[PDB]
């Protein structure tokens, strides 16, 4: 759905918090607090 | 074995990368999509083909 700058991609899976695109979501997590992007 | 009933045409087949059944493949190939820009297409538009 385009591309993300400022959010790192983690190899995990949680419930969708902020919907981005084709199965990709983003959230504000801890593991320093930062914005992560996942499926 | 489900008592003689076979659901092989509606259960998914894991051979193909998209885990999709035979009837679902027929339904997907029957409807001709508009091939819209849900995947990015500015590279195809810039390259004049
Ligand atoms: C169910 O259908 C598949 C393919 O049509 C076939 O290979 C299978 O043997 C059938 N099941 C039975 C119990 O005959």
């Amino acid at each position: 759905a385009g591309c993300l700058i400022g959010a790192e991609y983690v190899n995990n899976s949680y419930e969708c918090d902020i919907p981005i695109g084709a199965g990709i979501c983003a959230s504000y997590q801890t593991q320093s607090q930062s914005i992560i992007a996942y499926t | 074995y489900f008592g003689g009933f076979n659901f092989s045409q509606i259960l998914p087949d894991p051979s193909k990368p998209s885990k999709r059944s035979f009837i679902e493949d027929l339904l997907f190939n029957k409807v001709t999509l508009a091939d819209a820009g849900f995947i990015k297409q500015y590279g195809d538009c810039l390259g004049d083909i």
